[PDB]
RNA sequence: AAUAGGUUUGGUCCUAGCCUUUCUAUUAGCUCUUAGUAAGAUUACACAUGCAAGCAUCCCCGUUCCAGUGAGUUCACCCUCUAAAUCACCACGAUCAAAAGGGACAAGCAUCAAGCACGCAGCAAUGCAGCUCAAAACGCUUAGCCUAGCCACACCCCCACGGGAAACAGCAGUGAUUAACCUUUAGCAAUAAACGAAAGUUUAACUAAGCUAUACUAACCCCAGGGUUGGUCAAUUUCGUGCCAGCCACCGCGGUCACAC
RNA sequence: CCCCACUAUGCUUAGCCCUAAACCUCAACAGUUAAAUCAACAAAACUGCUCGCCAGAACACUACGAGCCACAGCUUAAAACUCAAA
RNA sequence: AGAGGAGACAAGUCGUAACAUGGUAAGUGUACUGGAAAGUGCACUUGGACGAACC
């Protein structure tokens, strides 16, 4: 019933982990985009079309950082796709920034920052995604008050919802089965289901990084 | 039993005919051009891309001057059938001649029976030639014949260009036309077994359109078709009259020469079954009159043969079926085949102590790892004369030694005397050596008059009270033989030989 | 083995073996009209070719799944503990389920009877000399299993850094091999999976087709073959054969009047 | 086979060998003669409990393996081919 | 691969060992001996008989 060892199998994920441990591809190695093809030539894969423009066109976070005194730490920095999706200001606060060294025009890397969309700043900061997006514009000093300027808007959201139709009449009968009389129409509290649009920032740091 | 046999279309009604490229099959004798020709109207060479510079196989290619379909038979006396084939499915015969051999006037046999027209390509310029061709009845047209006489230089690449129009105008004038509609109507050119497409067929369409997905039946054969390829591989989606197709998905490999017609659907297979049967019938008549002659009453080389493509293998059996020598040596053909050398003949090599010929196939590691270990003996050839060469060595090894019997000397008996020895009386035999000298290991025989009496060796030979192992011309000796029985007289004689065991080598020849 | 039957012998009784009768599956012979459904290489031997993994405003996620094979084989089930995953986020938990620990867990062979360190105590040093086994240890051979499915493997070296070498046990197909042999079809319209916020995209999963009397269901104005006919066991007329040719599942037949060829 | 002579041997002592138609071919223990007694013969038919053994014939008191002071041995002990019997 | 064994095939040859008291009753173990079944010694068995009053 004793399984004999497999001392091989072991061995090989541990080479395997120092391997790749070792030899983990850089951020500039990653994320190099070959801008008359649009593919990455480290995995050479093709960005999705509708990107294509913007990769012609607009600037990563790190392109703009490079050109800014200890990589821009305090500065503010907005993405095009929020300009042109939501009109109330969502940009990021730098509070740290680690460029890649490794890159010759040090145009990559990780930011961390205080989020601050449609107007509601967070209460830490954190680390910034989609930084390798061709996607990053930045607030100049002179317009950040203008900028970040914004008187927030009346929360006039919904309390509650209807129930479906079959889930309220199998409540009000199950009322009525257990002896309850009244005729309060059932309600779905909705309030603590805050709806995040889908273009929210998420978590970077739960991200997972592209292999070597 | 009812007949579900499928028959050819009756011919093709005038309104239906289109006109079709032609078929044009070089033929001749060995190295006399025929492949270099048809690599100089191909635009690419394959001569020297050759093993031997010897064309074993026959292939049609469809060149592009208007299209034509080529098809180079092999010129060599063994592959008589592969160009007969050609003669039968062709519509021209271009005969190359060096500037008149057995195998031409084999080819202008063979186009006699085809009844085809002949064009004649006087390579490696011709009227010796044209003379020597009209006892063979090939006129020229300087002579009055149709035939049209064409001296080219295929190496220079002279002439070829008249040639081709020669060629074009007896095209036009036959008025070669076929339905290009309908069930396909073809023939087998050659027939193999590709370890990755499997059973494949080199046919030529003569009527109908060939496409992915017919069922075609070519003798107890059939199949659906799977691919259609041309010479250098690529798909072809139609297979229009006269255009070389190899189509894969054949349930069985097809005779070549087999012809192929299209039918409705796969459940094909009963007219296959009706074939099968009849030839069953064929067999059986034939066993049953053998089986009423046994009823009334109441150096052995086994060669297994493996061959690329059934052609060959069908020359490499006519080889074998002109053995004669039979009574000295008995060649049995245990088993012959299309493929590389497989587990199953090597098994049947091994089991009736035969040897494996192998024609331009291989045999893995593993294959050649048994048959080492079985014993048995694999001769991979890519030249079919090389072949032979082997097989006749293999006879020659099995035919026993043949006896060479030099005289060495002789001697006449004088008297004849009675000796006494260990209580025994020895007849011994004084004689004298007239020509030559005698031995006592060489061997002696008794000659009485002309008659031979005894042969074998002396039980003692001895001179003057002395035992001398040879005696010169002119020496006296007693003979004693080791048999009693032998009576001698005044005048017998004596001949002394050396017998040597030669080589013997078979007396079988392929031509 | 049963509602049993034939067969030992000059005959009876008993014991006993063998075979018959029944139901499946595969292959072979002969034969075969159609429709629907189900099922479908012999082989862990080698593979030509085409496809089978993308999606998506770039990062990520997936390609670890599905699909396949049965080589190997008491990793499958129960309990304890608790990883990863889902419930947006903690769920101060639920579900699901790795590793670890305990228990249970195929067949034949004892002409495989001893294994040879297989145990315990102590924090440790180290000490004790034990532990398993005829209630089958140890070993050899065989085999996928306990089937809503599960286990194992993924070309071989059990593993896979490495080496051998260049991999269809994915789909369609092929070579070899075997008694054994499905199309080199179409579509993502349905479901499932992957991705996306989504419209949706992709999928040889799958769906809808193709081939095959392998099975079941149903029918056809016309369309029926195969086996058997001494007994067991339903059912033979006449010729020929002459212990020959031949037949038989068992008992047996055939030597000039054969219900057995 | 019958007659005569003699040896190993039969006897004693000390070790081995470990086999028999070693069979009363009828296991040990406890109990019954009630019946439905009971294939045949033999030495009547049985019940409870336990152990040992058996599973067509022949191959086979055999081969191989293993153990033994046994070395032409003893114990355990098969399989293949064959038959429809024994 | 030279050979040994078993079974079948079944001949011919040399005897007649077993089945009747099989003409020496048969057999077991064991030892020796023999062309062959087999013979003999020793002990054992009835899977033989001793005829079943006296005579
Ligand atoms: N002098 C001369 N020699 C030529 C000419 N054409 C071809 N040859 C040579 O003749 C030889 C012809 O032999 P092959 O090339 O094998 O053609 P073949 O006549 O079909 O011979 P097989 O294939 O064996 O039947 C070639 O090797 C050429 O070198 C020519 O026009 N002039
Ligand atoms: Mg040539
Ligand atoms: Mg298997
Ligand atoms: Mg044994
Ligand atoms: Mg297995
Ligand atoms: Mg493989
Ligand atoms: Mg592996
Ligand atoms: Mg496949
Ligand atoms: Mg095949
Ligand atoms: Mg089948
Ligand atoms: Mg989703
Ligand atoms: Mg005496
Ligand atoms: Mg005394
Ligand atoms: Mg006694
Ligand atoms: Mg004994
Ligand atoms: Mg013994
Ligand atoms: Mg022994
Ligand atoms: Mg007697
Ligand atoms: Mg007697
Ligand atoms: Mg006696
Ligand atoms: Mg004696």
């Amino acid at each position: 019933k004793k399984v004999r060892p497999r001392l091989i199998a072991e061995l090989a994920r541990r080479v395997r982990a120092l391997r790749e441990q070792l030899n983990r591809p850089r951020d500039s190695q990653l994320y190099a985009v070959d801008y008359e093809t649009l593919t990455r030539p480290f995995s050479g894969r093709r960005l999705p079309v509708r990107a294509w423009a913007d990769v012609r066109r607009e600037s990563r976070l790190l392109q703009l950082l490079g050109r800014l005194p200890l990589f821009g730490l305090g500065r503010l920095v907005t993405r095009k796709s929020w300009l042109w999706q939501h009109d109330e200001p969502c940009y990021w606060r730098l509070t740290r920034v680690r460029p890649d060294y490794t890159a010759q025009n040090l145009d990559h890397g990780k930011a961390w920052g205080i989020l601050t969309f449609k107007g509601k700043t967070e209460s830490e900061a954190r680390e910034i995604e989609h930084v390798m997006y061709h996607d990053w514009r930045l607030v100049p000093k002179h317009e950040e008050e203008a900028f970040t300027a914004f008187t927030p808007a009346p929360e006039d959201s919904l309390a509650s919802v209807p129930y479906p139709p079959l889930l309220r009449a199998m409540i009000i009968a199950e009322r009525q089965k257990n002896g309850d009389t009244s005729t309060e129409e059932p309600m779905l509290n909705v309030q603590r289901i805050r709806m995040e649009p889908w273009d929210y920032p998420a978590k970077q740091e739960d991200k997972g990084r592209a292999k070597g | 039993r009812k007949n579900k046999d499928a028959v050819r279309r009756p011919q093709a009604d005038p309104a239906l005919l289109t006109p079709r490229s032609p078929v044009v099959t070089i033929m001749g004798h060995v190295d006399h051009g025929k492949t270099t020709l048809l690599d100089k109207f191909r635009k690419t060479q394959v001569a020297a891309v050759e093993t031997g510079g010897i064309t074993q196989h026959i292939g049609a290619f469809l060149v592009s001057l208007e299209k034509i379909t080529f098809l180079d038979t092999p010129g060599h006396a063994a592959f008589s059938a592969m160009r007969a084939r050609g003669a039968q499915v062709t519509d021209i015969v271009v005969l190359v001649v060096a500037a008149v051999m057995k195998q031409t006037v084999e080819s202008i046999q063979h186009a006699k029976d085809a009844q085809v027209p002949i064009i004649l390509a006087v390579n490696k310029c011709p009227e010796k030639v044209k003379k020597e061709l009209l006892a063979y009845d090939v006129v020229c047209e300087d002579y009055g014949g149709d035939v049209q006489a064409v001296p080219v230089s295929a190496l220079t690449g002279d002439n070829l260009m008249a040639l081709a129009e020669a060629t074009v105008a007896l095209a036009e004038m036959l008025e070669l036309k076929a339905d290009p509609n309908g069930p396909v109507e073809g023939t087998v050119i050659e027939s193999f077994t590709d370890k990755g497409r499997g059973l494949v067929t080199t046919a030529i369409i003569q009527r109908g359109t060939l496409r992915k997905g017919s069922v075609l039946v070519a003798g107890k054969c059939w199949a659906k078709v799977r691919l259609m390829f041309d010479e250098n591989g690529k798909t072809i989606d139609e297979a229009y009259p006269s255009m070389p197709v190899g189509i894969t998905g054949w349930r069985d490999l097809p005779s070549a020469g087999e012809e192929i017609l299209e039918v409705e659907s796969e459940p094909a297979r009963e007219v296959v079954d009706w074939r099968k049967y009849e030839q069953e019938q064929e067999k059986g008549q034939e066993d049953l009159k053998i089986i009423e002659e046994k009823r009334k009453e109441h150096n052995v080389l086994s060669v297994i043969i493996k061959g690329d493509v059934d052609g060959s293998v069908e020359a490499i059996l006519n080889i074998i079926d002109t053995y004669d020598a039979s009574h000295e040596c008995e060649l049995e053909l245990v088993h012959f085949g299309v493929g590389d050398v497989s587990a199953n003949d090597v098994n049947l090599a091994e089991t009736f102590d035969g040897v494996i010929y192998g024609f331009n196939v291989n045999a893995g590691n593993v294959i050649q790892q048994s048959a080492a270990k079985k014993g048995v003996k694999i001769k991979l050839h890519k030249i079919i004369y090389r072949l032979v060469e082997d097989l006749q060595e293999e006879l020659s090894s099995r035919l026993p030694c043949a006896v060479e019997e030099h005289p060495v000397g002789e001697a006449s008996i004088l008297a004849t005397f009675s000796v006494t020895e260990g209580k025994k009386k020895v007849p011994v035999a004084g004689c004298r050596v007239q020509k030559g000298q005698l031995e006592k290991q060489k061997k002696f025989k008794l000659t009485r008059n002309g008659h031979v009496i005894w042969k074998g060796s002396l039980t003692s030979l001895k001179h003057h009270k002395d035992d001398i192992s040879i005696v010169k011309t002119g020496m006296d000796c007693g003979l004693s033989l080791d048999e009693d029985n032998m009576e001698f007289q005044v005048g017998d004689r004596i001949v002394c030989y050396e017998e040597k065991q030669i080589q013997a080598k078979t007396s079988w020849d392929p031509g």
